[PDB]
Order: C-alpha cells, then structure tokens, then sequence
C-alpha cells in the first residue's frame, strides 16, 4: 500500500448558510450505515465551521454500546438512551456523564467560502461498532 | 484515532476480574504479537464479531482506550485487548468507564502506565535516586528491627490496604496481614479507608447479619429496593444497570411470579434516602417513572431518626413478621420502647413529609394483597456508613428490617453495597483496643510509618492536620540524613532512628505509582497489579473470581505478598545473624516464590487442623477452592462459602445467607439494638454553627478514587482538571461564580480548592465536592470526628466558601452540563 | 513501529533552528491534518525522495522521533515532521541524536511532553492546586511590590537565563533583562550556569578578543585545530562532524589552496587538552589516524602552566609575529617576564612529556615551509571556563595566541565552543558589584526568588548546600500559608512577607516541567518553547536565524518574553491603583502582544537615537534586521553584526571578526596579561588531599542538561536510568564494583549516587559523572570555591567512592560497553 490513513469519502452536506441555529440535520458519513448530525450552535466553538465558526457535526452512534443518540436541543448534548451516557456538542463530544471511554467522534468539514459549501472529509475517533471508521 | 487491531481468531484468552469497584465485573483479556491482527470475518477474530458490516447496538464495547501494546521483560512487544465477557453473569457484557480503561491502565513504558515505579526509590537527604531491593530491604528492615529492639511493635506504624481487587485480594491481605500481625506484631495498624483497626459493620455483624447477605439475583426478584447513603449508577454501576434497571422495567416480572406462583409482584419502586438529588435518583425516575420513585430527600446526618420513625410506624400499623420475630430474634419490645418516634417528629427531624414518611412504609412493609410482605432489599453504603454515628444508624436500620424479615427471604437482605472488591484473609488483629493512629502520628508517636496500597494524604479524615504533621517529621529525618557522608546502612538506621528520637517519622510507601506520599516519603516499593500478578477476590454477592496474570510487572515491581515476604525474610535474616532464635521464628512462614502460595498459606488453610487463628472471607471451606478449579469456573467462579466440590459438578456455593433464620450470634437470634437520636456531633454542629455550606463529598461516576491512573490519563484531565464542587445557583450568583471558577473551602479544620460546578439540584446551603482527588483535596474539610469504634462521619462538616477567580482554560475546555440524565 | 505517514507534497514548511546546543542546526517543520499524508513517488512528497524503493545512505534523516501528531487549540490534530535542512551551511542536512528528537519533544496530551506545565500551579501551605493567571499574578507581583516598597529591589532575587535558543533568545533574554533591570531594577541576579551576574569570558573579552570571533568555515581552512577543555564530538556534534571532520579528511585542501596559492597546506592535524580520553579523541584517531591527534592529557586544573610552557617555548623559538605583536598589540614584554615556565617546569605540573609539549608547538606554530605560520584555530569550552581559575586560564591561553597570531587570520580564532545557542539583549546590569547568589540564599537573604528558565538544584555548584537551604526556607513559608483560612489575595501576601520576615523565601519557577525545584516552589508559571513561538538567537559564528511558531503552547503557556511583560503590566497597575505615578512609570514598556514586539523593543532599537543603554550581540545594526527579512534568508540567516541590507542583496553581515588589527580595547590593540601558576585553589586541594578520586564532571552525548525532556523518554531513561560514573577498571576492581551497581560519591560538600560505569580509558584514581541529571546529582560534591568574577571551577573537586550494591534491573537492561569508537 504505503497508506497510514484511511480513504475518507468527501460527501456534501449542505451549504453553511441553510442551517439554522440549533436545528440539527441529518445525513450519513462515511457510508449509509452510519448516521451523523451537523448542528448551527449559533455561537463560535473550537473548530467550529462556517461564517460564523460555529457549526460542528458528530456521529451519533453511542460510543459505549452503540445507541443512536439523540441531540437535545435545549442543552445542546447528545444523550443515548441505552446507559445514560450524555455528550457535549460544544466540547467536541466530550462526556459529560456516562459510561463510554471515548468521546462521540467528529465529523471534519470542510467550509468552502466561495461555494458556502459543507464537506464531510473525514472523521475523528472511532465510529462505534467498526473496525475504521471506513468499511 | 480511526481504527482498531482485531485480536487473531487463535489469540490467546484470559480471564480479568475488573481492578476497581465492588461489582466484580467479569473481562476476557486478549494477547497477541504486535505484528499479528484478526480478518474482520467473525471466524477470523477471536471476538466472533462481524466487521465487514456496520455492528447493531449492543453486539460489543470496544474503543481504543480498551486496546494497548505492552513490552515484556524479554522485549517483545504484545497487543491487548480488554473487554468485557458477555456470558458474566455479574455484568452480562457490560463496562463501566472504569473497567473500560483498565486496557490503557495496564504498564507500558509510553502510555498511561508510563510512570509506575519499577524500582526501589530513596529520597537520599535532598533528592530522590534509585536504589536497590536489597539496600531498601536494609534501610526498612533495619529500622523495623531497631524500632522492635528498643521500642516494641508500637514504634511501628502501618496504614493498609484490607480490600479485594487491584492492590488487595486473598494473597495480599494475608501476606500483609501475617507479616503485620503473626510477624512483627504491631498494633498499630490502620486501614487504608479508616484510622483504626475496625470494622465498617460492628453492629450489623454484633447483631448476627454479615452485610454481604444476599446474591445480585435478589436486586432482580425484589418488589422494593432501598439505596441508603448510596448512588449506585456511579458507585456501582454494572449492579445498577444490570441487575437492578431490569427489575425496575419488568424484565424480571415473569421470573418472580415463577418462583412465588401465589405471590402479587407489583411494579418494582425504588426509595433513596440521600440528602443529595444523584444522577441515580435522575435515571430510576427516567426509567420507572416520578411514581415509583421515592426520593427521602433526609437532612444531613437524620438516618437514625428516618429510621426510627419508620420503625415505629411499621410495628404500630402492625405491617411486621411477628412469627419471624417470636422464633428468631431478641431484643424487640426493648428496640420498640428504646427507639420510639413519631412520624411527626421524624419530620420534624429529617425534614421529610409525613405523607412520604408513610408512602415509604406503605410500598416496603404493608402486606401485599396476595398476602406476604413486601420483599425490600435494603442497600446502603458511604452516605451512612461514613454518616452520622454509623454504629447507631445501622442498629436503627437493621432493626426496621429484622422486624420486617427483610433479611433471608429471596429479593431481601440488608446490605453493603461495596467499594473495592473483597478480599480478606488475616490473623487476628493482637490488640485489645481500638487506636486512632492518625491522631497517633500527628501527636509524635511511631518510628517508621508504612502506606501499603492506600494514600491518606489525598483520603484521611482530617486530611489537612495529618498532611502538616507528616511533611514535618519527614523534614526531621531528611535533615538529619543529609549530615552523613559515607555511612554505611547500618549507620544510616542510627542516624535515622536518633531523628525520630527527636520527632521525626520514617516513611516508606509500597504503591504503583509516586503519589503525593512522594512529597514526604524517605523510601518506595514497587508493586504489581492484576494480570502483572494472580489475584483473587469476591464482588458484593460473595462470586470469588481468579484473575489471570498475562503480562510482566513494570521493572522489578512485585506483588504486594511478595514484598511481605521479602520484608519477613530480610527481618528474619537479620535476627538469626543477631543470635536471636525466639525472633527470627516470628518470620518464619514466608518461603514464598509466587502469589499462588499466599492463597495456599491462608485463604486455603483457614479453620484446617493445625492451622494458626484465621480470619478469612472463604470460610473453613476455603480450602476447596484452587487456582485451577476457579480457572474451571470462568468469571461466574462461585459464590462463597462453598458448600461442596467434586470434578464432575465444580464449585458449589451459597446464594444468600440466613434463609433458615440462624443468624451469626451466640443463641443463633438477630438481636435488635437501641438507637439514640442525639442530633449531630459537637465538633460537627460547631462548623455547622459557624459556616454557611454542608460540604457533602464523594464519587464521580467517571474518576476512581484517588485517580493514581486517572491523573496520567489526557480524557480525565480534560474533563476534571480540578476537583469540582456542586453548588445551588442561586448561591453561585450570591458569591459571583459560575461554571470554572475556582474556589477556596474553609473551615476551622483547613482550607482547599475546588472548581465551581453549578447544579440546578443541588439545595441552597448544600455543596458537593469529589473527594480524594490529585487537585484539590477535600478531606482538609473533614473532622477529626469518629464514632465509638473509630469510623468517621466524612460526610458531616460545614466550611464557607470564598471565590479565587475565573479559570479561563476551565471554561474553553470543561463541560459544566448536568450530569443527570433527563 | 514500522511505518511513517510522509509529509503531502503541499504540507506546510516552516523554518526551525534546534532547540539545543550552540551548534544552531538548521531543521524543516513539516505541518499537515492528520488525515492527510503523502505519496512515496518523489513529486509526491514534501521530501522530495522516492519511498518505492529503499533509499541510498545519506539520503535522509527520518525516523518515528522525528515524527508526531499534536492536537491544537482549535482540538484539530496535526501531522508533524522535525527534520534537518540538507542546504543549511551549518549541519548541510546531519541532526544529532539531541535535536533528531524534537518533534518528540514537541508538546502533544499523550506524548514525551504530556506533563507540560499548562497553567499556573500553586503550592497552597499543603498540597499542589491550579490557579488562574490573575491570582499567581496578584501573589508573585504582589510580594515583588510589597517587596520594593519596603526592602527596596535587594529583596527580590532571579536566577534566570542569558542563553539563546529554546529558554532563551534575543526576545526573551530582552523581557526578562527589562523587567530585571530596568522595571524591578534589581542586582540580585544571577545567570542559569553561573552563581552571579558575569562573563564566561572576562579576560579574552578584556584582551579585546569576543569570545566568538570566526566562521564554522575558518574550522575547514585551518592547519591545526585545538580543543581545549572540549568534548566537541558529543558537546557540538554536527560542528564537529560538518567542518571539522571534512578539514581533517582532506575535502577542504583545494579550498584552502583556492584561497591561499602561494602556502602549504599540510594535512590538518588536531590537538586535545583535556585530562580525559573523550569519545572526541577516540574519534579523532580514527578518522585522522593516530600520528595526527595529540591527546595532551594534562593533570586537572593544569591548563595555566600548559599555555605559560607553549607561550614560553614559541617566543625562545622566536615562533611568534613580531610584525604584529609590534604594530596591534600591548604588554608582550611584560607578559613573557610574569608567564616565563620551562617545559621540564611545564612537565612535571602538567604530566605531559616535553617531546609531546614541543611537537604541539611544531604542529601548531613553527613557520611551514612556505613562511606562513600555521592557521591554528584555538577552540575551547567547560574544562577551562569551569576549569583552575578562569581568568587566569584565558589570560594564558589568549597571551599564546596573540603571540601567535591566531586572531583574524582565516583558518584562526581563538573561540568558545558554546553551550547553548546565543541570543542576548539587555540592560545593564544595575549594580557596581559581583554578588554570589547562592551565597546570599544560602545566608538567609531575598523575600522572593525566581528560578527561570534554569533549574540550580540540579545545576548549582555546591548544590547540596543550595538544596537544604531552599528546602527549608520554602518550608517556613508552607507552615506560614497552611494557618490562613479564607484569606484574600492581599491578606496571603502579608502572611508570605511575615514568613520570608521569619527566614522563610517564597520560590518561584518559570518553566516548561514541574522538575525537581518542585518540592521546594511555591508557584509555577507556564512557558513556551521555539515552534510555540517565534525566537530568534544565533550560534557559534554569530549566525542569527527566525525559529518560525507553527503551533500553539499546550492550555495558557506563554513566550518568555510575554510573561514578562504581563508581570510588569501586573506590577505597573498596581502602583497606578496605589497612586504611585513615578513607581507605576518604572513598568512602562511591556506593551507586547506579540514576541515580535519584544525583538523590536530590544534587538531593533540598540545604539538607535532616543533609546536607552541596551547590551545586544545585535550591535548598533541590530535593527537592519527584521522577522520577514530573516525569513527569506531560511536556516542560512546572516552572521553578525549587519554590515548591509537592501531588497535586492538580503542581509550582508561579518564573516570574521578583528581581520584587520582593531580589537576591542581604549587603543584599538589585542591586550597581553599575566597569568601566574598558582596550584589548585585551597578549597579545592583540600578535597583532593582528603579524598581518592578526582571527580570529573559534565556531558553525555545522548542526555541534554538537566535531561528536562529526556527523562520522560522512555529510550533515554531506558538507556542512563541513573546518572554514571566513569570509573578505572582496576580502581573498580578494589571497590568491588562493576557496570551497573549503585554507588555514594561524596566528600565534605556532600553526598551523592551514580551507576558504575568501568571504562578502560580512564586514568586511576580519575572519574567522569554526568552532571546536572535527574537521578544522581553530581554537583552536590563541586565546591564553593570560584574565581575573581565569580566563575566556578566546576571541573575542580576531589571524593570517595562507597558501593551502595549491585542494581540488577540496571545489568539487565543498561548498556556497559565503549563509548570510545574503534
Ligand atoms: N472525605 C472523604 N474521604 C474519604 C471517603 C469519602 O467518602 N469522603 N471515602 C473513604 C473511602 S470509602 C475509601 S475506599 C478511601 C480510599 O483511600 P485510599 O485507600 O488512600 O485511596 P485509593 O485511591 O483507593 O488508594 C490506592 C493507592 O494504592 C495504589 N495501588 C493501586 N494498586 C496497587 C497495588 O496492587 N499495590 C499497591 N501496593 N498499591 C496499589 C494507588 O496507586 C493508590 O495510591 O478514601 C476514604 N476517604
Ligand atoms: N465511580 C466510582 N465508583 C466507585 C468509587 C470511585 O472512586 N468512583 N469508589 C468505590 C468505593 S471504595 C466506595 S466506598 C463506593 C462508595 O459509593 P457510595 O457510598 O455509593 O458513594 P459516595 O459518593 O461516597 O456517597 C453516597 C451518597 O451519600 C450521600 N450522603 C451524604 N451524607 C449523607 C448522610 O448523612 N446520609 C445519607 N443517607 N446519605 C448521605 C451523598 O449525597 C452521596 O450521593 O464507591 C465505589 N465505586
Ligand atoms: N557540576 C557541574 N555543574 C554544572 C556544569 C558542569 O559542567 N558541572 N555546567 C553548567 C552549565 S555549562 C550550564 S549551561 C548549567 C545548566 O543549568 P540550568 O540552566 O539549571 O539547566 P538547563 O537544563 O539548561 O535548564 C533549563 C531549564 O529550563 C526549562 N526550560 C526549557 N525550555 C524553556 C523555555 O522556553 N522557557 C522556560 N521558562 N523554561 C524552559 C527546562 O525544563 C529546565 O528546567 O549547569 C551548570 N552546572
Ligand atoms: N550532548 C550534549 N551536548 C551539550 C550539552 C548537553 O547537556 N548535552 N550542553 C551544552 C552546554 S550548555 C555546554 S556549556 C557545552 C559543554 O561542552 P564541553 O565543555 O565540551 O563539555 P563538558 O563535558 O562539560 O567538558 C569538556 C571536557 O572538559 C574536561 N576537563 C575537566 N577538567 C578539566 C580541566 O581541568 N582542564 C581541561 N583542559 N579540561 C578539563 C572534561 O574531561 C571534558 O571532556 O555542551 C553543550 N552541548
Ligand atoms: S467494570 Fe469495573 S468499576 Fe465496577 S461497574 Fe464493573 S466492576
Ligand atoms: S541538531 Fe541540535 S543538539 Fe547541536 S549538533 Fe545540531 S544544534
Ligand atoms: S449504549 Fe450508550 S450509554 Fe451504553
Ligand atoms: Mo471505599
Ligand atoms: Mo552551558
Ligand atoms: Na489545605
Ligand atoms: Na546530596
Ligand atoms: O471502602
């Protein structure tokens, strides 16, 4: 081979400008197995995409036993109804509580300004349930 | 990062009982050479797990933090993968964030492990240096033999680990125990949880109910489960999930009904007595409903009077087992008369509602219709045991349930939750009297001080007056060290020794890891946790599991019975060249080459002919159990005492205990006990008096204990840089602090830091800190209080609260979201 | 492992000199996303070197230390790649084993550097705790205020960096200096490697003769070179391997020739003084050959009879330029009459027989058959700088030269070899006396003391002296915090000041790491290292080069120079707030942003109109230079001093120094000096008259300085887990030792421990310990005792040698074999 890294499909999500604050979408990332939200956080965070460097996108496939989470708007957290684990959207999925031993993975974009353009371009951590993130 | 080596199909297996808490979760632990790796067909993994497709929930628990590269003593280097067994019947698959890490938990020279001690360490006056096993022997030994000669075993000071798991177990307990005891016979030993050679259950024990009473099956055939003083999904959390949430969603309704074919079973409630609003208190409503969840929102300390008063209610209301109570037990028209309270004043007392005081009585002890009582099991831990007098609150407690049978009928028992794992086999403690050792040490007492497996500077009671005490007398001897030049060991032992004459303390600590002991320990031992040892323990139902040593021990790091028996046969050495034969036999019995021999010498010779007093956890059936016949029986093993073994049939064991209503006392009776309500102690209604917050302490679900792992560990830092504390918000914006701030908490007993956590259900005039932590200790905060045998109330003091600043770093990088699920 | 992610052909590429040694290698910093990487076509990687097929030797320089993944404040990860710069001048793509593991030594959260300091750290009276930036602020400028306004500057104390490179640079070395001198305005400083504020250099720099005077290239044209109290091989590797190594293989004869048509080059030849046979000998030997090398292994502290016998000898000879010692020099006549040594005088001090002194000067200064005198460059470092008296040392050495003409010709010099790199800019020091820092901490003086960018107690000499005293002083301020219960800031600051009233000093450390001045600091403030900032600073030919930032500082870590700056701006609105406009004024200037801003306010500005007195390596064309002109210069930069810039030329700058006569005197002439030969120093003899072993002391190829990063290596500590001594087989032999047991080394300074280390080569009753390491402190033994200016003789101690016993840990995994290549 050579290759140390694995090959990340790039996959549009929508243009930045169409989200709206705290409204998540959905889409799957990096196959149809494996659902992902993108949220407008409607304020800045570390590694925040988009105008205004706030929105982030995560698998939410519980990384304890694998759940699909669901994204509570009201606290902007993932919580997965299997053993109560909840994750930080605003922390790059760190865990607030709960029973995984790894953080809910982030979806990469890419924001293109010219285009307005998201592009899921790869993934950091470990999808729940898989071998690499790309099967 | 984005991938994960699968364990080749024809990887080898071990079994791994998780280090940490109580549960006793049960693991497989795989190995294999770095270079090998499984297809991701599930014929060609040793997980027989299906990675060409996207794995359904619940098919496995696997993450990077479960997978390490280990270097072996001969170089090589070796894969593992940590996970839990799905056919445990302990956890049935599951891991705790706990357990889930012991993987990364495990020794590597560049991981989480990194910096275990893997050789003896000497602070030489002015710096620490490496030094050898047998100069440590020497300098240890050396003074432990002056120390014997001039002064007695009282001039020798130990604080030791008595637990199961990680850094206790059958082995370790005896090997620590025989050389404490049997050997050099000092009596003044602690414990690694407590300042005196006691017990957490006198009086439950005094009144015939060991406190590990029941099976785990119990939690699942129980109409009504109590957690008192307790917040299980964090403290135990595979228990809770596995065991007690099934009950809790009906999963085990159709298995009651089998085994009671003429037996109403409703849906199964849950009551929490716990000052606190936990998470626990959080998911038992997300997952049973507010309706059947009873939160006994008690005042601090009220549990005798909670107790008491439902008590007197129960046998008022006549919802009692008189036949029960007639042939089995003694004492109760004497409890009746001595613990005599109304729902009134209990609610007066406790600040609970006398329709929740009733509602409490009504769910657990009214007969169902059917006919039988309520089956209840009532679980406690740390809320009362390290409460407000715990010899008084279990005499009220253990009273309720006696006259409600709620001990040895199936879904009962009055029971210990747990902390670490059980593990004891021991002599005989050789004194007559209860010492209170810290406030030995803090008055100048003892020569040479040994922590074996614990660090009280970061979990004394009174943390704050101990720590003081200690970095100066070490100061003492490190000064006088530093005078010599060229001594030899013999030499040093004087200079040392003389030091101590003028109030300087030796202090040697035998751990994994430095610690904060480093900043006043002289000397360190190695030690080697499980899978770098054999091990043996038993979980909160008694099920005794062997853990399989798979990999080598970091350096020359060696198990804890191991460094017994060295120190026996140095101190056993140097009396026979010393021409003193009567001495020397007191070190006799240490011939020991591996772990193995330290469950032979003890756990399996308890109660045999000709064996020495031993005070053992397996009983004087211990003997049946082996290192090969636990292997046989997998991380199920057996639930102790064992009742038979035979080739065919394996280990056979005891579900729960007291189902024929003989009881652990003289006449074979429980026996009721009184229980004064008396208020809170002096020394803790002083603070109270004084200061404004409650400073109620304890576990995070995600940190263990004094995080010896957890520091080194960059998810665990992130998360809690700082210790934190739970305040109500709207003190928070009475001192002006929010999420990240940090805080100094004060009282008359000390001062330290913790960051602010604001929670919504946190009470005004009540706090919550973790406690034991690497930053931020909150035991300065903590009495010198104890009870009559010496336990102290830790969850009983009060302190103010004063705002440092704003941790900038904090707020970018901490979450402060709840951490109770809704 | 076995495989590296290659840099994409569009990774980013900044420029980065080594962190370390003076050498100033020039080095690639390959930046990409993590996800990313290269192809192993040649076009396909940033490299440029084609990975389908193995690669020739030479090619690179490419190992997994040189590799890692950082993880920045954005929570992004990163691919990064430290690499050597293959059309650098300086090291033409060679990377020593020290700067080969920078990115290693870069910051990441699981790496070598996850224990990085990341905030403000607070030894709160009994444990270690977080604090935010403005609280350490309010403490440390609070005490400095509080400090001043009553003690005046006296009581506030510094040991801090005057080096470049990482922990130093001209922006750094300007913050600290204008805080210490011009804001502060305090003279009790002293330098990282030395007890006062002086010179290394006093008398060359007094003769007129900077210690740095040549080019790397004048190491390729000469005849001969010495090394002089120099172990270059392991001290300047690639100075050593790049320059010196090609002159003696003969790649640099026709440039010679080029440059000189009308005189002999012979084979180049290279003379050591130094008591031990280096690994720089041995290496020598076998590139050049046995009859090319002169290893004058003189008796410790010997050098000063050894220069006064050449000196004596090429004047008898008449091997000396009178031409210019008559038009360019001053006190020839004077020095030849105080100086005047026989070689059988010369001999019998220094051990070293006449035909070796006479082939030396042969060698090195009688006239080549052409007429010219050879072009021998006199290179020297720690054996004489820390050697028998320092200024008298130099004054001979330099008297030899001058006579010789050994200044300003190409192929000459008489030059430091260096340390770390160079990068000074400062203030004048505001006192008119020498002051010996330790001295005075030891005595009891200063409020407050500051170890930044240094760490003396591995460090001091007479460090064991250092160490009790610091402890005990930190102590006393410990014991005074742990009685305050919720005090304010301000309140805190009083009960500190009252304790330093007491005998207490309150320590502070300004680091990258914890270390070991952790058990005595008080509060420690987070720095940041090159590639966290931009830094510039020069080498050993004066070469100023931009190390470029190319990612940020782990959690709040700060430029040196930015820690400064917000100190002053702490103590600035305090004196505002107080009212004190004349105070508040002292602290104007730090109005930095940037580390940027501090090379403009110091570099930039010296010898400009309008600026005040300002020391820079710079000069008065200092501000010729700018970041964005460094940059387009790359890893070459430009040797200093500036002659010339324009858009079109780029920096022009000044190969070597004092070619046309003019030194640096009131006349403009080189400044002969006497140099009496006064034995050992008292202090010094009497250890050796006590004691056995001399006890030899300073680097080890592989271990940089106080080992900071290296140990948490795991090769490193794997490799030197203990400090070592050199010892003389038959001398091991009667101590019964062999490779890997432990010993005591002390004498009446104090006591400390190394590893055994039985090496063939050196002399009986003679010794060589790793100074400065983490385990094993070597100069705890090295006396009080220094020269006029207060320069230590370091190299100048005598002990004992007592086995503490065998470390079979160390026999198993320790290598013993030679560090001498044959
Ligand atoms: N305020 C307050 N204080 C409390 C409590 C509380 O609720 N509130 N709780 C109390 C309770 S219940 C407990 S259990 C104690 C805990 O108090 P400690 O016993 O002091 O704490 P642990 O963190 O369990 O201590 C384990 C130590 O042993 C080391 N270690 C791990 N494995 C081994 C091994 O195999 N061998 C050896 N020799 N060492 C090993 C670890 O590195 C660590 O230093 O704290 C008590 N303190
Ligand atoms: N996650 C995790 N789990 C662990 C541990 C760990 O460190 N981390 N440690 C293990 C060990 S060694 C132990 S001892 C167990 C302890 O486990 P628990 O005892 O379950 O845990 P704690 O948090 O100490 O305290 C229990 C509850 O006591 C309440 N409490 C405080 N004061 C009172 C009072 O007066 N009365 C009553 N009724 N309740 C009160 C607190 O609000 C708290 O929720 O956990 C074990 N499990
Ligand atoms: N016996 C004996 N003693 C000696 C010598 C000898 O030959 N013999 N040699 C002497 C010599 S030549 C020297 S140079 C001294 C060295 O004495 P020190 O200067 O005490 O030692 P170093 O290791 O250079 O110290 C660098 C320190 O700064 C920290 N550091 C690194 N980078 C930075 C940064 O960017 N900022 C800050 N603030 N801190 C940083 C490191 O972690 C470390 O603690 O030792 C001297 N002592
Ligand atoms: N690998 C590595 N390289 C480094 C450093 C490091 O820590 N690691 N540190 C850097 C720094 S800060 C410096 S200052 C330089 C140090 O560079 P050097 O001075 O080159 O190194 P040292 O090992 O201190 O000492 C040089 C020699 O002095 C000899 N010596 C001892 N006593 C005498 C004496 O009385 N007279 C004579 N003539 N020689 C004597 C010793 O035998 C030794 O070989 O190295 C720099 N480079
Ligand atoms: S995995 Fe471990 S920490 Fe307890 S809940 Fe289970 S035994
Ligand atoms: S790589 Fe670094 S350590 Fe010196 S030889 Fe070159 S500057
Ligand atoms: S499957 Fe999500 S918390 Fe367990
Ligand atoms: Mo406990
Ligand atoms: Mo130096
Ligand atoms: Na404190
Ligand atoms: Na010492
Ligand atoms: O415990």
């Amino acid at each position: 081979a050579g290759r140390t890294t694995l090959q990340y499909p790039a996959t549009q999500v929508s243009v930045a400008k169409n989200l709206k604050a705290n409204e998540p979408v959905s889409f799957t990332y990096p196959d149809t197995s494996s659902p992902c939200v993108a949220v407008k956080l409607g304020s800045p965070v570390p590694g925040g995409v988009g105008p205004n460097n706030d929105i982030v996108a995560y698998s939410v496939l519980c990384t304890h036993m694998g759940f699909p989470t669901s994204y509570d708007k009201s606290s902007k957290t993932f919580k997965c109804p299997g053993h109560f684990t909840e994750f930080d959207a605003e922390k790059a999925g760190q865990m607030i509580c709960g029973q995984a031993t790894e953080n809910l993975p982030r979806v990469l974009l890419r924001y293109d300004e010219a285009s307005d353009a998201l592009t899921a371009v790869g993934v950091d951590g470990l999808i729940y349930g898989r071998q690499a993130n790309v099967i | 990062n984005d991938r994960i080596t699968l364990p080749p199909a024809n990887a080898q297996r071990t079994n791994m009982t998780c280090h940490f808490c109580i549960v006793g979760c049960g693991y497989h632990v795989y190995k294999w050479p770095e270079l090998q790796e499984g297809g991701r067909a599930p014929e060609q993994n040793a997980l027989g797990l299906d990675f060409r497709k996207q794995l359904p929930p619940l098919a496995v628990t696997l993450t990077p933090a479960m997978t390490n590269v280990v270097t072996e003593h001969n170089g090589r280097r070796y894969n593992i993968m940590v996970v839990p067994d799905k056919a445990c019947v302990v956890n049935s698959g599951l891991s705790s964030t706990r357990g889930g890490k012991m993987a990364s938990y495990m020794y590597t020279p560049t991981g989480d492990g990194k910096q275990r001690l893997k050789a003896p360490r000497l602070y030489a006056a002015d710096q620490w240096v490496d030094t050898t096993w047998d100069h440590a022997m020497a300098l240890y030994a050396g003074l432990i033999k002056k120390t014997l000669d001039k002064d007695g075993p009282q001039g020798v000071f130990f604080s030791c680990f008595d637990h199961g798991g990680a850094g206790g177990g059958f082995e370790n307990t005896w090997g620590t125990g025989k050389l404490m005891f049997s050997a050099i016979q000092t009596p003044m030993v602690r414990i690694h949880n407590r300042p005196a050679y006691n017990s957490e259950c006198h009086a439950t024990r005094e009144m015939g109910i060991g406190e590990l009473n029941n099976a785990y099956e119990d939690a699942q055939l129980a109409d009504v489960i109590w957690s008192i003083g307790n917040n299980p999904y964090e403290s135990q959390t595979n228990y809770f999930l596995n065991h007690w949430l099934p009950n809790l969603q009906g999963a085990t309704t159709s298995k009651k009904k089998e085994r009671f074919p003429n037996e109403n079973f409703p849906q199964a409630r849950i009551i929490f007595v716990d000052p606190r609003e936990t998470p626990s208190v959080a998911i038992a409503r997300h997952v049973a409903g507010n309706d059947r969840v009873l939160h006994l929102a008690i005042e601090p300390g009220t549990d005798t009077a909670l107790f008491n008063g439902l008590f007197t209610y129960v046998v008022e209301q006549g919802w009692i087992d008189k036949p029960f109570i007639e042939a089995h037990t003694k004492g109760f028209d004497d409890a009746v008369k001595t613990n005599r309270l109304s729902l009134d004043e209990c609610s007066n007392i406790t600040g609970v509602p006398v329709d929740m005081l009733k509602r409490a009585a009504e769910w657990s002890y009214k007969p169902k219709a059917s006919g039988q009582a309520p089956r209840t099991m009532h679980a406690y831990e740390k809320g009362i045991i390290w409460g407000n007098d715990n010899y008084v609150i279990q005499s009220a407690l253990l009273d309720l349930v006696i006259a409600t049978h709620n001990v040895g009928r199936r879904g009962t028992g009055c029971v210990r939750m747990g902390g670490h794992q059980e593990g004891y086999t021991r002599p005989p403690y050789p004194g007559d009297k209860k010492i209170y050792i810290d406030q030995e040490l803090i008055k100048g007492k003892g020569r040479i001080m040994t922590w074996w497996g614990c660090n009280n500077f970061q979990t004394s009671n009174n943390a704050q007056a101990l720590r003081e005490a200690i970095l100066q007398r070490s100061a003492i001897v490190k000064q006088a060290m530093q005078k010599a030049r060229g001594a030899t060991t013999e030499e040093m032992v004087d200079v040392i020794y003389e030091a101590t004459q003028n109030g300087g303390l030796f202090v040697t600590s035998i751990n994994l890891y430095p610690t904060k002991l480093a900043e006043a320990a002289h000397l360190m031992l190695p030690a080697a946790h499980p899978g770098e040892m054999n091990l043996t323990s038993m979980n909160g139902e008694r099920r005794i599991r062997l853990s399989e040593k798979f990999m080598d021990p970091p350096g020359t790091a060696m198990a804890d019975c191991l460094i017994a028996a060295r120190i026996a046969n140095a101190l056993r050495d140097m009396y026979q060249k010393d021409g003193k034969a009567e001495m020397a036999a007191q070190f006799e019995g240490f011939d020991w080459k591996t772990e193995e021999d330290a469950f032979n010498d003890g756990f399996r010779r308890a109660g045999q002919p000709g064996a020495p007093a031993i005070d053992s956890q397996g009983g004087s059936t211990g003997h049946l159990v082996t290192y090969d016949r636990l292997r046989k029986s997998g991380n199920n093993g057996v639930q102790l005492p064992v009742v038979s073994w035979d080739e065919s049939k394996g280990l056979v064991g005891t579900e729960m205990l007291y189902t024929e209503g003989k009881f652990d006392t003289d006449d074979g009776k429980a026996h009721f006990k009184p229980a004064p309500w008396n208020g809170l102690p002096a020394t803790v209604q002083q603070q109270k008096d004084k200061y404004r917050f409650w400073l109620n302490n304890g576990r995070n679900n995600e940190v263990w204990q004094t995080a010896y792992h957890d520091q080194y560990n960059s998810l665990m830092q992130e998360r809690y840089p700082m210790a934190y504390i739970e305040m109500n918000p709207d003190d928070c914006k009475q001192l002006d602090v929010t999420g990240g701030d940090i805080v100094e908490v004060y009282n008359d007993f000390g001062s330290t830091f913790a960051m602010v956590y604001p929670v919504a259900e946190i009470k005004r005039g009540q706090t919550f800190m973790l406690f034991g932590y690497v930053n931020g200790i909150q035991g300065d905060v903590t009495t010198d209080w104890t009870d009559r045998n010496i336990i102290p109330y830790y969850k009983g003091t009060w302190g103010d609260i004063r705002k440092v600043g704003s941790m900038e770093e904090f707020k970018r990088t901490v979450s402060f979201k709840s951490r109770r699920f809704a």
